[PDB]
C-alpha cells in the first residue's frame, strides 16, 4: 500500500476505420503544484503499439522500463523479431494486465490507469484498458480519470457503437480527440495546454506527434461577467 | 441528475433530465425537476430532491408576497439573494444545488447556487452528477449570440449527454424557455428517447389465482341518516 | 486562487485569477473575484466562496448604511468592518480577504485580513493558494510609487507565475484600477500572459 | 437458520430449515444444510456455508482414508475430533462453523456438537442457528428417550416449524433425516408454507394465526 | 440499528381503469423476532387511503397525526379532503421534521370525488413527492416490489384484474424478504365502493 | 419603554355595548361607498376612487386589491387600516394554507382568517 | 429487571415478572416487584434501564390516578395503553429518552374482556394474546404458539406460564430469581403468592 | 488506504430447462456513476459444454474464469481427454474459490450446462465457495428485482387454480427454450427500467446436447 | 466454563467445577465436565476461552501420560504444576496465547500430602489451601477464610464447599447449572455423584 | 530546507541553506547539505536526515565499487542508483534528492528525485520546503549557458528569498561548483545575502 506522489492526469483514446488514436498531456503534477511540464506519458512499443499511462509517474517510469526490457527479451534467439514474431498490442496488454493484477494481489499496486492502443498483425484495431486493481475492459472509446467523465461523452457521439467504427475517418477521429483535450484543459485543474498524440494506422503505421498545443480557445465572453449576482460594475 | 442553463439572444433556457434515484434504484422514471419560482423565473434542482423542492416553494411563496407588496414583477436577483441567504444560514445542511434562470424588467438572467450559499454568473451552466458530461457538450458547441432555436438545441444536447453517459441521469428531457417580452414556455417531455419496448409476454393472471381468506366492504361513507 | 492588491503613485490596483475548483474539477473558469463593497473600495476574496460572498454582502450593506448617515467611508473603516466579521466568527469561517480602496486624502491603501481575522496594512498584499509561489518574485520586483503601466505589468507578471505553478489558479487575469479619475476594469487572456 | 439433532432409542433425528439471507433479502429458499459425509455420517450446517461444506466434505475424505487403512468404520467420536482439530488450525482467523456430527457406531447412536472455536461436545440434544431458541422449547417439553421413530421424526419436524414461524431468517422448507446402524435414511423435503397450515389444522396449534 | 428496517414491512399501490389498489403485509417484528401478524399498515381518512412503511412507532404516530389533521380539515372546509390535497399535506408535515424526521415510507392512494381520476403518490422520509402514473412501492422489499411491478403491471386493468396483479406483486416480493409477510391485505378502491381482501400466504 | 398596555381597550359598557366596535362602525359609515354583486358565472366588486387632490395620481392608490389569484377585496372606512389588512391577508393565505396544502385557500376560510385578525384587535391588549 | 411475560386467557390477564436486581457483579435483591397498579383493573409491568423503569412507571401511575379522581371514572385499558404509548413516542425524540419497555394487563369492565398490550421504549404498541420483551420471547413463544387457546381458564394459563418459566430457567444463562405472578380480572388485581 | 476490491456492476441469470440450460448476462461494465463499456462480455464458453460467469469485481471475475478454463485444459491432459462433467466442474470451482478463503474472489459465480443424464443443470456459488445445484438463479446488482418474478413465473409460487381458491396449486409444467428466453428478456428489460447499472445489451448463452449457441439483444442505454 | 473451586483438606484435595456451556444466548449443555485426569493421583480443572480450555488440558494430559510411560513413574503434583506453569508462561508471549486458567489437585504419594496449585493464563502459580479463578473467589473466599482448617475431614470440606456454592447461587448473576465435585486422595480420583 | 542545482556554460553548481530543525528548534544552524558521492558527482538532500544520509552513504559505496571495476561513472548512472534505492523503498523513506555532476563528455547535468522515487533530468532544479516560495523567481530569472558569476548570483538571490520566507530554512548559503577545473566550495553569510 502506498499513495501516488507525482501524477499524470487523463489519457484518452478511440478507434476509427483503419486504426486507433491515443492522446495524453505532458504534465507531472505534485498535488496541486504543476511541477513538471515535459513529461511524455505515451510510450510506443515497436511500430504497432502505444501505451498511454496516467497516475503515479515513478510507477510509470518502472512500467516504461519493463516494456523496454520486453522488446529486448523478445529479440533474444528470435530471427523473426522484426516480422512474424514481433510484439503484438495484445501480447503487451496481457503482460501488463498480468503484472497489474499480481501487484494488487500482493497489496502493493502500481498506482496507474493504462490504455494500450495498437493494430494487430491481421489489421484489427486493439484498444483495451487496465488499472491498479487489475480491472480490464474494452470499448470503441476509452479514457482514464477525468477523461472518462468528459472525453468519453464527446468521443461516443462520433463512435457510439461498433458499427460506427468503419464510418469514422482518421481526420474526424483526430478532430474529436483534439477537441476533447481542449475541453479537459478548460475543466481539469490538473491538466496542461501541452500534449502528445499518437496515431496507429494499419496502412500508414505509427505517427507520433509531440509538442501539440490546445488552440482556438474561447475566453472573450469572460469580459462581460461581473460579480457573483447583484454587482453591475 | 443532469441540469443545464443556456443564455441566448433575447432570453435564457433551462433543461433537465427526468430520472430520480434512491441509491442504484430508479424511484421515478419521469420526475419533474424544472420548478417554478414565479411565472417567468424558473429553476432546476440537483442534490436532495425534497430540499430543492422545499427551498423553491418557500422562496417562491415569499417572492409572490414581495411582488404583491411592491406592485412589481419579481426579479431573478431577488430570488437569488433570498435563496443564498437561506442556504448559507443552514451551512450546507439543506442540500439544494440550483440553476436559477428568468426574465424580468431588468432583462434576462442566469445563475447557479451551491448548497452552502455561494452563487455564480454565467452564459452556460451545468449541475448534478451528469454535469461533466453536459459541460463537455456546452464547452464544445457554445458561442456568443445564440438564437432561441440554437439554445434549445444546445441545452437538450447537453442533457442527452448526461442521459446516455451518467448512470445518475436518464429517461426524458424537460425544457423551459424564458424570452424577454413573452410568456415563459414550459416544455414538459420535450424529448422522449427512452420508451420501453413491448414485453415478450403478457402477465395478466386468470381470475381466482390468488388465495383469499376473508372479504369485506369498507365503509368510506360518513354516518348515515335515519 | 491567486489574488493581490498593489498601491502605486495614482492609487491602487486589485488583481485576481478566474478559477474556482471543486477538487480537481474547474466549476467556473471565468469567476470574478474582484468584488465591490463601495464605489472606490473593493476586495479580493479567497477561501470558502460561500463565506466570502456572505461577508462581502454584509460589508456592502454596512458601508451603504454608513454612507447614508456619515458620508463616504475610509478604506480603514471598510477593513475594520471586514475584520469584525472575520474575527468574531473565526470558528465558523474560512475567509482570506484583501481590502483595497482609494481616498483623496489617504490615496491608495491596502489591507490584508488572513484566516484568524487579524488586520495588516501593507504597500501591497498577496493571498490565495497560488500566492506561495510568488513571494520571492513579488518581494524582488515591487517598488513604491510605480506608474499605472508599471503596476499593471507587475501584477500581470506576478499572477502569471502564480497561475503557471498553482493548479487551483487559472483562466483570465482580472484587474480593477482605483484612482481619482475613477474605476477601470481590465482583463488579460491566456494567450497574452502565458508568453510573458 | 435453524438446525437440530437429537439422540433417541432407535437412533438420531436430524432436522434443518432451508433459508439463506443476504441482509433482509432472501437469497435462497432451498439450501441443503445437511451434508451426507458418508452413508453412516451426517453433518448439519450453520455459520458460514462454505466453511461447513469445505471442511466436512474434507472430513469425509479423512473418514474414507481411515476405513481403507484400518479396515474398520470410523467412530462418531473420532470423526468429530478430526473436524474439531482442523478448526483449531485456523483459530482466530475468522472461520464460522457450528454443526452437529450425527452417526451410529459401536457405542450406539452418537451426536457431537463442533464449532469454529474448536469446541467439541457430546450430548443427547443440540440446536444451532438464529432460530435455535424456538426449537429448544418444543424439543425440551416433548423429548423422551422412549420415542418411536414416527413420533421422533415429527418432533424434529415440528421444532423446525416453530423456529421457521417466529425467526425471520429461518424458513423455506424442512429436511428430515433418520440415522440408523445400517446408515442414514432421508425422510423428504417439506415446504414450511404447506406444513404450517397442515399442522395448524390437525394439531390445533397457532390459534393466533388466522387460516 | 437502521430505523427503517427494524420492524420490516411493505406497501404497494397501483392505478387501474377508474380504480386504484393499495396493499400491504401484516408483519411487525423486532429485527429477527416476529412480534405481530395483525399490524395493518393501510389507513383511510374519508375516501383517501394512506399506507405507511418503516419504523412502527412513527407509522402509528403519523396515522394519529393525519387523522387529527384531516378531521380539523373537514370541520373547517365542510368537505372530505381529496388525494391531491392530502398528498401535499403529507409532504408538508414530513418536511417540517427535516432535521429530525419520521423514519417512514408513506403511500397515498385514492380517487378524486369530483373528477373521478385515479390517484397514487409516494414519499421519501422527508417529504419528496413521487407522483407515478403506474405504481408506487415502499418498505424493506421495495427492490423486490419494483421488480414485480415493472414486469406484472399493465395500464387500464379492470378492478378484479388489478386485484390479481397487485396481490401477486406483494406476495412474491414478500416471500423474498425476511422482514415482510405474515399475512397481507389488499384494498380495491372504486369511486363509491371499497373492497378489502385478506390473502392466504406462507407464515415463515 | 416596553408596551405596557397589556389590558383591553375595548370593554363592555353597562348596557352590554362594546363601544370601540360601535365607534369603528361609525368610521365605516363615514367612508366612501363600496358594493358587491354575485352573478351565476361571477362576482363583481366596485367603489369610488375619491381622489384627495387632482395633483394626486389616483391610479397609484388601489382600493380594490388581489388577495389570491381567485380572491379580491374592497373596503369602506379607514384606508391605511385596509392596506395593512391586505398585507396580512395575502401573507396568511400562504402561511396558514398554501405552504401546508399546496393550493390557495377557499374564499370562506381566507375570510375566516381575516375575521380572526380583526376580532383579536377587539380583545387583545 | 429483564424478564416480563404476559398472557391473556378467557376471563383474565396474567403478568409474570422476574424478581432479580443486579448492581455490577452482585445481585442486590431477589424479591423485586417490577409492576405498578395504574387503576383497580389495570396493571403495568416494566423492564429496561435502571432508574428509568420505576420513574416512568410511577409517573404513568400518578397521571392515571389523577384522571380517575378528576372524572370519577376508570379509563379503559385501551385508553391507558394509548396514553402510555404517546408518552414513550414523545420520549424517544427527547434529549434523554426513557429506556423502558412495558406490558399493560387490564380487564375492560364495559366490554367484559381481558386485554394485553405490549409497548416498547420506542412507542411500538401491539395488542396480543401473549407477549414479552427483550429476549424473553425467544425462549417462550414457541411454547405459547403451540399450547395457547383463547378459551383457556386462569388455571390453565398459569400452567402454561410455569412451562415457559421452566424453559427460561433451563436455557437462559442469567439467574433471574424466579417470577412474581399477578392476575387481572373483573374483580381486580391479585398476586399468586406460591409460584 | 488501498482498497484491493471494486464493483463493476452487472447482472447475470441462470435457468435450467428439462434438456437445456441458459446463462444470461448484461454487457454493461461500470464504476460508480460512469460506464466503462456498453459491450464487455461476461458469460463465457469454457469448453466441455460448460458456460460460466463470475459477476461482481471484474478483475477477480476474469481471474477465476481464466483459472477454471485452465483447469479444464489440465483435466484433459491428466485424465486422458475425459469430459469434465458439470458436477465435477462445480466441485473444482469450490476449491478454486476456497483456496482464497481469507482473501476472496469478490464475485458471485454461476455455471450452466447438462448433467450426465442430459438434463439441464445450473450451479451457484458464493465468494468463498459454498455451492449448490439450482433450477433458477439470478446474480449481481438486480438479482433482488429478478428472483421474485422468477419464483412466480417459473415455479408458479402463490398461483393457485381458479375455482378452488387456494386448495389446488398451479401445476409445475415444463418450459421450452423459447419460453425461458422470453422470461429472461422480460427480466432484464424490467431490471433495466429500475436499476441504473443494468442496460446497454443482453447476451445469452444456450447449452444443449448439440453444443453452445449465442443470442444478443439490445437494452436501453440510459 | 467459568466456575472452578478447589480446597485442600487433611488427606485430600476437592475440586468443584460448573456444568454449564453457553453459545450465544443459549445454554447448550448442563452436564459438562471441566476436568482432565493427568495421572492416577493428579487432577486438573480448567476455565477460560472456548476451545482453548479443552485443547490445552488434553495437550497437558498427553504429555504427562507420555512421561508416565517413558519413566514408569508418576510425577509429583509439584513437578506437574511447574510443567503446566512453564507451558502457560511460554504461551502468553506467543502469537495467539492459550486463554486458560487451571487448578491442579494432586495427592503426593511420597510425602503423603494433598496439594492444590492455582495457575492463571499468564503462568502465575501459587500453592494454596483453597483457590478459585475469575470472580468465584470474590463470593467464596470470605466463607473459606472464616471456616477453613487444615485438619478438616473430606466430609467437612464437602460441607464447606456446599456453603460456597449456595452463596454463589444466591449472589452471582449467571446461572452455572451446579457443579461436578471430584476428590483426589491416596486411593486416586473419584467423583461425588450426588451434590 | 532550501536546495537547488543549476547547470551553466562551464558545468553545474549546487546550492543549499544550513538549517536543520526539530519542530521550531534549530538543531543545527551550520549544516552541510551538499554531499559528495563521487569526485565530481554531488547531491543536495531534503527530507529525513537519517534517510538521506543512509541513502547517500550507500550510493557512495556503490559508485566507489563501480569505479574500481568500470572506471568513472556518469551522472546518469549515479542518479539511477539513487532512484533504485528511493523507488524500491518508497514505503519506508522520506527523501527528496537532487543529483548534480560534471562529465567531460556530457558536461554539467542535474537530476531531481522527488518523494515517489521518479527521476527528472532538468536544466536546473529546486527542492525542500523553501523552494515553494521561489518557483516564480527562478522561472523568471533562469537562463541557459550562464557564466559562473551569473549562476552564483542566481543561486545566491534565489536561496536568499527562500530563506527569507521559509522558517525551516536559514543560516549560511553553501555552494559547490563542478567544472573541468575541479571542485570549488563557496560560503555566503547572512550579512551578505540578507541585504540583496
Ligand atoms: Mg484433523
Ligand atoms: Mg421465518
Ligand atoms: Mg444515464
Ligand atoms: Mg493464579
Ligand atoms: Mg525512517
Ligand atoms: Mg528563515
Amino acid at each position: 500500500t502506498q499513495q501516488p506522489i507525482v501524477t499524470g492526469t487523463s489519457v484518452i483514446s478511440m478507434k476509427y476505420d483503419n486504426g486507433v488514436i491515443i492522446a495524453a498531456d505532458n504534465l507531472g503534477s505534485y498535488g496541486s503544484l504543476l511541477r513538471f511540464n515535459g513529461v511524455e506519458r505515451l510510450i510506443p512499443v515497436g511500430d504497432n503499439t502505444v501505451v498511454g499511462i496516467s497516475g503515479d509517474i515513478s510507477d510509470m517510469q518502472h512500467i516504461e522500463r519493463l516494456l523496454k526490457d520486453l522488446v529486448t527479451e523478445n529479440a533474444y534467439d528470435n530471427p523473426l523479431a522484426d516480422a512474424e514474431e514481433a510484439l503484438e498490442p495484445s501480447y503487451i496488454f496481457e503482460y501488463l494486465a498480468t503484472v497489474m493484477y499480481q501487484r494488487r494481489s500482493k497489496m502493493n499496486p502500481l498506482w496507474n490507469a493504462i490504455i494500450v492502443a495498437g493494430v494487430q498483425s491481421n489489421g484489427d484495431q486493439f484498444l483495451r484498458y487496465v488499472n491498479l486493481l487489475g480491472v480490464t475492459y474494452s470499448s470503441p472509446t476509452l479514457a482514464t480519470g477525468f477523461g472518462a467523465h468528459m472525453a468519453n461523452p464527446l468521443l461516443r457521439k462520433v463512435v457510439d457503437r461498433e458499427s460506427d467504427i468503419p464510418k469514422t475517418t482518421v481526420q474526424v477521429a483526430e478532430e474529436a480527440i483534439v477537441n476533447a483535450m481542449r475541453v479537459l484543459y478548460y475543466r481539469d485543474a490538473r491538466s496542461s495546454r501541452n500534449f502528445s498524440l499518437a496515431i496507429i494506422d494499419k496502412n500508414t503505421g505509427l505517427t507520433f506527434k509531440k509538442n501539440l498545443q490546445v488552440e482556438n480557445m474561447k475566453w472573450d465572453f469572460a469580459k462581460d461577467i461581473k460579480g457573483y449576482g447583484t454587482q453591475k460594475i | 441528475t443532469t441540469i443545464v442553463g443556456v443564455k441566448f439572444n433575447n432570453g435564457v433556457v433551462i433543461a433537465a433530465d427526468t430520472r430520480s434515484t434512491q441509491g442504484p434504484i430508479v424511484a421515478d422514471k419521469n420526475c419533474a425537476k424544472l420548478h417554478r419560482i414565479s411565472p417567468k423565473i424558473w429553476c432546476a434542482g440537483a442534490g436532495t430532491a425534497a430540499d430543492t423542492e422545499a427551498v423553491t416553494q418557500l422562496i417562491g411563496s415569499n417572492i409572490e408576497l414581495h411582488s404583491l407588496y411592491t406592485s412589481r414583477e419579481p426579479r431573478v436577483v431577488s430570488a437569488l439573494q433570498m435563496l443564498k441567504q437561506h442556504l448559507f444560514k443552514y451551512q450546507g445542511h439543506i442540500g439544494a444545488y440550483l440553476i436559477v434562470a428568468g426574465v424580468d424588467p431588468t432583462g434576462s438572467h442566469l445563475f447557479s447556487i451551491h448548497a452552502h450559499g455561494s452563487t455564480d454568473v454565467g452564459y452556460y451552466l451545468s449541475l448534478g452528477s451528469g454535469s461533466l458530461a453536459a459541460m463537455a457538450v456546452l464547452e464544445s458547441h457554445w458561442k456568443q449570440d445564440l438564437t432561441k432555436e440554437e439554445a434549445i438545441k444546445l441545452a437538450s444536447d447537453a442533457i442527452q449527454a448526461g442521459i446516455w453517459n451518467d448512470l445518475g441521469s436518464g429517461s426524458n428531457v424537460d425544457v423551459c424557455v424564458m424570452e424577454i417580452g413573452k410568456d415563459a414556455e414550459y416544455l414538459r417531455n420535450y424529448l422522449t428517447p427512452n420508451v420501453r419496448e413491448e414485453k415478450q409476454k403478457s402477465y395478466k393472471f386468470p381470475r381466482g389465482t390468488t388465495a383469499v381468506l376473508k372479504e369485506s366492504i369498507v365503509n368510506i361513507c360518513d354516518i348515515q341518516e335515519e | 486562487t491567486s489574488i493581490m492588491a498593489v498601491t502605486f503613485k495614482d492609487g491602487v490596483i486589485l488583481g485576481a485569477d478566474s478559477r474556482t475548483t471543486t477538487g480537481a474539477y474547474i466549476a467556473n473558469r471565468v469567476t470574478d473575484k474582484l468584488t465591490r463593497v463601495h464605489d472606490k473600495i473593493w476586495c479580493c476574496r479567497s477561501g470558502s466562496a460561500a463565506d466570502t460572498q456572505a461577508i462581502a454582502d454584509i460589508v456592502q450593506y454596512h458601508l451603504e448604511l454608513y454612507t447614508s448617515q456619515y458620508g463616504t467611508p475610509s478604506t480603514e473603516t471598510a477593513a475594520s468592518v471586514f475584520k469584525e466579521l472575520c474575527y468574531e466568527n473565526k470558528d465558523n469561517l474560512t475567509a482570506g480577504i484583501i481590502v483595497a480602496g482609494y481616498d483623496d486624502k489617504n490615496k491608495g491603501e491596502v489591507y490584508t485580513i488572513p484566516l484568524g481575522g487579524s488586520v495588516h496594512k501593507l504597500p501591497y498584499a498577496i493571498a490565495g493558494s497560488g500566492s506561495t509561489f510568488i513571494y520571492g518574485y513579488c518581494d524582488k520586483n515591487f517598488r513604491e510609487n510605480m506608474s499605472k503601466e508599471e503596476t499593471v505589468d507587475f501584477i500581470k507578471h506576478s499572477l502569471s507565475q502564480a497561475i503557471k505553478w498553482d493548479g487551483s489558479s487559472g483562466g483570465v487575469i482580472r484587474m480593477v484600477v482605483l484612482t481619482a479619475a475613477g474605476v477601470e476594469r481590465l482583463i488579460f487572456y491566456p494567450d497574452e500572459y502565458e508568453q510573458l | 437458520t435453524t438446525t437440530l439433532a437429537f439422540k433417541f432409542q432407535h437412533g438420531v433425528i436430524a432436522a434443518v430449515d432451508s433459508r439463506a439471507s443476504a441482509g433482509s433479502y432472501i437469497s435462497a429458499l432451498r439450501v441443503n444444510k445437511v451434508i451426507e459425509i458418508n452413508p453412516y455420517l451426517l453433518g448439519t450446517m450453520s455459520g458460514c456455508a462454505a466453511d461447513c461444506q469445505y471442511w466436512e466434505t474434507l472430513l469425509a475424505k479423512e473418514c474414507r482414508l481411515y476405513y481403507l487403512r484400518n479396515g474398520e468404520r470410523i467412530s462418531v467420536s473420532a470423526a468429530s475430533k478430526l473436524l474439531s482439530n482442523m478448526m483449531c488450525q485456523y483459530r482466530g482467523m475468522g472461520l464460522s462453523m457450528g454443526s452437529m456430527i450425527c452417526g451410529w457406531d459401536k457405542k450406539g447412536p452418537g451426536l457431537y456438537y463442533v464449532d469454529e472455536h474448536g469446541t467439541r461436545l457430546s450430548g443427547n440434544m443440540f440446536s444451532t442457528g438464529s432460530g435455535n431458541t424456538y426449537a429448544y422449547g418444543v424439543l425440551d417439553s416433548n423429548y423422551k428417550w422412549d420415542l418411536s421413530v414416527e413420533d421422533a421424526l415429527y418432533l424434529g419436524k415440528r421444532s423446525i416449524l416453530a423456529a421457521a414461524h417466529r425467526d425471520a431468517y429461518s424458513g423455506g422448507s424442512v429436511n428430515l433425516y433418520h440415522v440408523t446402524e445400517d446408515g442414514w435414511i432421508y425422510h423428504g423435503n417439506h415446504d414450511v408454507g404447506e406444513l404450517f397450515w397442515k399442522v395448524k389444522e390437525e394439531e390445533g396449534s397457532f390459534n393466533n394465526v388466522i387460516g | 440499528s437502521d430505523p427503517s428496517s427494524i420492524n420490516g414491512g411493505i406497501v404497494v399501490a397501483m392505478t387501474g381503469k377508474d380504480c386504484v389498489a393499495i396493499a400491504c403485509d401484516l408483519r411487525l417484528g423486532s429485527q429477527s423476532l416476529g412480534v405481530s401478524n395483525k399490524f395493518e399498515k393501510i389507513f383511510h381518512y374519508g375516501h383517501v387511503f394512506l399506507g405507511i412503511t418503516g419504523l412502527a412507532t412513527d407509522v402509528t404516530t403519523l396515522n394519529e397525526m393525519f387523522r387529527y389533521k384531516t378531521n380539523l380539515y373537514k370541520l373547517k372546509e365542510e368537505r372530505a379532503i381529496e388525494p391531491e390535497t392530502f398528498t401535499q399535506l403529507v409532504s408538508s408535515s414530513l418536511y417540517e421534521r427535516r432535521f429530525g424526521p419520521y423514519f417512514v415510507g408513506p403511500v397515498v392512494a385514492g380517487i378524486n370525488s369530483k373528477s373521478g381520476k385515479p390517484f397514487i403518490a409516494g414519499f421519501d422520509l422527508i417529504g419528496c413527492i413521487d407522483e407515478a402514473k403506474d405504481f408506487i412501492v415502499s418498505g424493506t422489499a421495495s427492490d423486490q416490489l419494483f421488480g414485480m411491478c415493472e414486469s406484472l403491471y399493465e395500464p387500464n386493468l379492470e378492478p378484479e384484474d388489478l386485484f390479481e396483479t397487485i396481490s401477486q406483486a406483494l406476495l412474491n416480493a414478500a416471500d423474498r424478504d425476511a422482514l415482510s409477510g405474515w399475512g397481507a391485505v389488499v384494498y380495491i378502491i372504486k369511486k363509491d365502493e371499497v373492497v378489502k381482501r385478506y390473502l392466504k400466504m406462507r407464515q415463515d | 419603554m416596553t408596551d405596557r398596555y397589556s389590558f383591553s381597550l375595548t370593554t363592555f359598557s353597562p348596557s352590554g355595548k362594546l363601544g370601540q366596535i360601535d365607534y369603528a362602525l361609525t368610521a365605516v359609515k363615514q367612508g366612501v361607498t363600496s358594493l358587491g354583486i354575485k352573478a351565476t358565472n361571477g362576482v363583481v366588486i366596485a367603489t369610488e376612487k375619491k381622489s384627495s387632490s387632482p395633483l394626486a395620481m389616483s391610479e397609484t392608490l388601489s382600493k380594490v386589491s388581489l388577495l389570491t389569484p381567485d380572491i379580491g377585496a374592497v373596503y369602506s372606512g379607514m384606508g391605511p387600516d385596509y392596506r395593512v389588512l391586505v398585507d396580512k391577508s395575502r401573507k396568511v393565505a400562504h402561511t396558514s394554507y398554501k405552504r401546508i396544502y399546496g393550493e390557495y385557500p377557499p374564499t370562506k376560510l381566507l375570510v375566516s382568517e381575516v375575521a380572526k385578525i380583526m376580532q383579536e384587535a377587539t380583545q387583545s391588549g | 429487571m429483564d424478564i416480563i411475560l404476559g398472557i391473556r386467557v378467557q376471563d383474565s390477564v396474567i403478568l409474570a415478572s422476574s424478581k432479580a436486581v443486579t448492581r455490577g457483579i452482585s445481585v442486590l435483591k431477589d424479591s423485586d416487584d417490577k409492576t405498578r397498579q395504574l387503576s383497580p383493573h389495570t396493571l403495568m409491568s416494566f423492564a429496561g434501564e435502571a432508574g428509568d423503569t420505576v420513574q416512568f412507571a410511577e409517573y404513568i401511575q400518578a397521571n392515571i390516578q389523577l384522571y380517575s379522581i378528576r372524572e370519577d371514572y376508570e379509563l379503559s385499558p385501551q385508553a391507558v395503553s394509548s396514553f402510555v404509548r404517546q408518552e414513550l413516542a414523545k420520549s424517544i425524540r427527547s434529549r434523554r429518552p426513557y429506556q423502558v419497555n412495558v406490558l399493560i394487563g387490564g380487564y375492560d369492565k364495559k366490554k367484559n374482556k381481558p386485554e394485553l398490550y405490549q409497548i416498547d421504549y420506542l412507542g411500538t404498541k401491539v395488542e396480543l394474546p401473549y407477549g414479552a420483551h427483550g429476549y424473553s420471547g425467544f425462549y417462550t413463544f414457541s411454547l405459547l404458539d403451540h399450547h395457547y387457546r383463547p378459551d383457556m381458564t386462569t388455571e390453565e394459563g398459569l400452567d402454561l406460564l410455569k412451562l415457559c418459566v421452566q424453559e427460561l430457567e433451563k436455557r437462559m444463562p442469567m439467574d433471574f430469581k424466579g417470577v412474581i405472578v399477578k392476575i387481572v380480572d373483573k374483580d381486580g388485581i391479585r398476586q399468586v403468592d406460591d409460584f | 488506504q488501498f482498497n484491493p476490491y471494486g464493483d463493476n456492476g452487472g447482472t447475470i441469470l441462470g435457468i435450467a430447462g428439462e434438456d437445456f440450460a441458459v446463462l444470461a448476462g448484461d454487457t454493461r461494465n461500470i464504476t460508480d456513476y460512469s460506464i466503462n463499456s456498453r459491450y464487455e462480455p461476461k458469460v463465457f464458453d469454457c469448453g466441455d459444454n460448460i458456460v460460466m460467469s463470475a459477476n461482481g469485481f471484474a478483475a477477480d471475475g476474469d481471474a477465476l474464469v481464466k483459472r477454471f478454463k485452465n483447469s479444464v485444459k489440465w483435466y484433459h491432459f491428466d485424465h486422458n481427454d475425459k469430459k469434465l462433467s458439470i458436477n465435477s466442474a462445480a466441485r473444482n470451482i469450490q476449491h478454486l474459490l476456497y483456496g482464497k478463503r481469507f482473501f476472496p474472489y469478490y464475485v458471485h459465480t454461476i455455471i450452466a450446462g447438462l448433467d450426465e443424464d442430459g438434463k439441464g443443470a445450473v450451479y451457484s456459488f458464493d465468494p468463498v465457495g459454498s455451492y449448490e445445484r439450482e433450477q433458477c438463479r439470478a446474480g449481481g446488482a438486480a438479482a433482488s428485482l429478478i428472483m421474485p418474478f422468477l419464483d412466480n413465473q417459473v415455479n408458479f409460487k402463490n398461483q393457485y387454480e381458479p375455482g378452488t381458491n387456494g386448495k389446488v396449486k398451479k401445476p409445475l409444467k415444463y418450459l421450452s427454450v423459447e419460453e425461458v428466453i422470453k422470461l429472461v428478456r422480460d427480466s432484464f428489460t424490467s431490471a433495466t427500467e429500475r436499476h441504473i447499472q443494468v442496460g446497454d445489451g443482453l447476451e445469452i448463452l444456450i447449452v444443449t446436447k448439440d453444443g453452445v449457441r449465442k443470442e444478443f439483444y439490445e437494452l436501453k442505454r440510459d
